[PDB]
RNA sequence: GGCUCAAACUAGGAGCCGAAGCUGCGGAUUUGAAACUUGUUUUCAAGUGGUAGGGGAGCGUUGUGUAAGCCUGUGAAGGU
RNA sequence: UGAAAUAGAACCUGAAACCGUGUGCGUACAAGCAGUAGGAGCCUCAAUUUAUUGGGGUGACUGCGUACCUUUUGUAUAAU
């Protein structure tokens, strides 16, 4: 007896489709990064991407508590001396909405080459409606 | 005395002598038991 | 009694150029480069040898979280309900089922279960 | 079949050769010759001379057809360096080396 | 099919004419070993867990052969204190023949 | 990362994870102990991180005897 | 010719550094002592009634991981 990886040309990647709206920005991307990275499925090998794709609607109506909404700051630089920008969760959600959860999921990924691959399955889309209806994913209530 | 061959000098009787400074595993490398920086560790040292 | 050492020394090279296959550069090519790299990694192969047994246990806790969670209770609960039913299976078997028979890990939940 | 012929000890540098050698690797004998003959490198002149030895051996101690010939395998190597002196300023001397290339090419069908 | 059995401070699901190797026995070779405290016997769809012991089942073995593993060096060194140390391993291991799974 | 009836804090409670610690299994070794007794055997107990350094046991190389032997063109040394 | 010519005169043997040519696999979205512990895929040999093992090459991806010597209270040290 071994233990045994779960050999990437066998895993199945399900869709499952997700509504962001007025949940917890980090309740939900914990749970978004579970199943990305495959964590719910017994052949989970940190080496594999075993993960699913999770297609979040709604992205713009994601919820923070307290004053986070005006309070939670996005730095960035851009390369260049004093080349130091923030933008703020509300003027973010205004003008990039699926970046605040992209943020909040890549923050959660892992850092390499699989974590790079495993982001690539996270769709996320501002408002009811996503591309993806030749998939059919499944309503996942996480 | 049987022969040439089978002459043992009878256990105890002889040693190997030491040799300094061949390698880690000898027991002796590097200073060979003279320890570090000093007058006792130099190439003409004694105790007067 | 002169002794010339390059017999000995061109084996002795060898042996260590030779345990230094299929590294880059100089560390494959230069005794001087090999000789540290054969012994770095003897020293993470010595390492890793600990923690190879630390990795494979976080990998079948993290597959029997996994399958506990698919059905019922989470890892914690689901080992204190086998440590209450004195089952003795050991977590390497115990992934190995969650894995390759979902009945068998169901029926072992469903035993735990019963216990708390 | 497999015909040699080598240029051992051209007097230019095996890395100025290999520049030339690996435009006419593979080639048929006639394309290389184009373009041997109409290199502007100095490289090119002795793979010339050892690709024209090359075919001479085929056609005349192996017996075979010139025009299904192809430039089968050519590989330049260091040969042996002369060494000289080359005086610098303020009394000091740098070695030069004076490298040579052995040339070997291989023809067939 | 298959059985969970200890050998060796380890645990094994075994299945029947499978060839496994465990730590070193002291049994002849070609000897057969019953082993009568399984863990758990899954025939099929029937699970049987014991706590601790499947009473009842059972699993015969056959030792096929006693040998040494794979050499394994084991190198220490202490960088700049003048310290090496290296030095051979060989694990011995029986090659078990399951037999059959007494339900 | 993100977190606000917390993923903070105070006070408890129950599980679990977690080390080269401990246990299990296999093997080696130091010292001491009851014996066909110099490793002749079976064990048992306590040990076995290590620089300076002290102690112990060996490997290989050149040469001399053993050797006018033994091996070697049916292929020595060396190289790979 | 020669037993032998990669014994052809820079000539016995012909190591290593170093530089080529051919074949197999990998490698152009990914950050660090270049390995180690795992590990998919591919390639190749041998058995086997025929992809199933075993040996060999490669190593996507994952975890861990700051050379050696000396000298020091202390060195990945940007100390030698």
């Amino acid at each position: 007896m071994k233990t045994l990886s779960a050999k990437p040309a066998e895993v199945t990647h399900d869709w499952f489709v997700v509504d962001a709206d007025g949940k917890t920005l980090g309740r939900l991307a914990t749970q978004i990064a579970s199943r990305l990275r495959g964590k719910h499925k017994t052949n989970y090998t940190p080496h594999v991407d075993t993960g699913d794709f999770i297609v979040v609607i709604n992205a713009e109506k994601i919820a923070v508590t307290g004053k986070k909404a005006q309070d939670k700051k996005y730095y960035r630089h851009s390369g260049y001396p004093g080349g130091i920008k923030e933008t703020n969760f509300t003027k973010l959600i205004a003008h990039k909405p699926e970046d605040v959860l992209h943020k909040a999921v890549k923050g959660m990924l892992p850092k390499g080459p699989l974590g790079y691959a495993m982001i690539k399955k996270l769709k996320l889309y501002a408002g009811t409606d996503h591309p993806h209806e030749a998939q059919q994913p499944k309503e996942l209530d996480i | 005395g049987l022969r040439l061959n089978e002459l043992s000098p009878g256990v105890g009787a002889k040693k190997t002598a030491q040799r300094r400074g061949r390698g880690i595993g000898s027991g002796l490398g590097k200073t060979g038991g003279r320890g570090v920086k000093g007058q006792k560790s130099r190439s003409g040292s004694s105790i007067r | 009694a002169r002794v010339k050492r390059g017999v000995q020394a061109n084996r002795r090279h060898k042996k260590i150029l030779k345990r230094a296959k299929g590294y880059y550069g100089a560390r494959s090519r230069v005794y001087r480069v090999a000789v540290q790299a054969v012994t770095k990694a003897g020293q993470y192969a010595y390492r890793d040898r600990r923690n190879k047994k630390r990795t494979f246990r976080r990998l079948w806790i993290a597959r029997i979280n996994a399958g506990a969670r698919l059905n019922g209770l989470s890892y914690s609960r689901f080992i204190n309900g086998m440590k209450k039913a004195n089952i003795t299976i050991d977590r390497r078997v115990l992934a190995d089922i969650a894995m390759h028979d979902a009945a068998t890990f169901g029926a072992l939940v469903e035993k735990a279960k019963a216990e708390l | 079949m497999e015909v040699t012929a080598k240029l051992r000890g051209a007097a230019i540098s095996a890395q100025k050769v290999r520049l030339v050698a690996d435009e006419v690797r593979g080639k048929s004998i006639e394309r290389a010759l184009d373009i041997l003959t109409y290199s502007n490198k100095k490289g090119a002149v002795f793979v010339k001379k050892c690709l024209n030895s090359a075919i001479a051996n085929a056609e005349h101690n192996h017996g075979l057809d010139i025009d299904g010939l192809k430039v089968a395998t050519i590989y330049v190597d260091e040969g042996i360096t002369l060494k000289r002196i080359l005086p610098r300023a303020k009394g000091r001397a740098d070695r030069i080396s004076k490298r040579t290339c052995h040339i070997t090419i291989k023809v067939g069908e | 099919m298959y059985a969970v059995i200890k050998t060796g401070g380890k645990q094994h699901r075994v299945v029947v004419d499978e060839l496994l190797k465990v730590e070193l026995l002291k049994a002849e070779q070609g000897e057969t070993i019953t082993f009568n405290d399984v863990l758990m016997v899954v025939d099929g769809e029937t699970v049987k867990i014991g706590q601790p012991v499947v009473d009842g089942a059972s699993v015969e073995v056959e030792v096929i052969e006693h040998g040494r593993g794979e050499k394994i060096r084991i190198v220490k060194h202490n960088r700049r204190k003048h310290y090496h140390k290296e030095q051979g391993h060989r694990q011995w291991y029986t090659l078990l023949k399951i037999k059959a799974i007494n339900a």
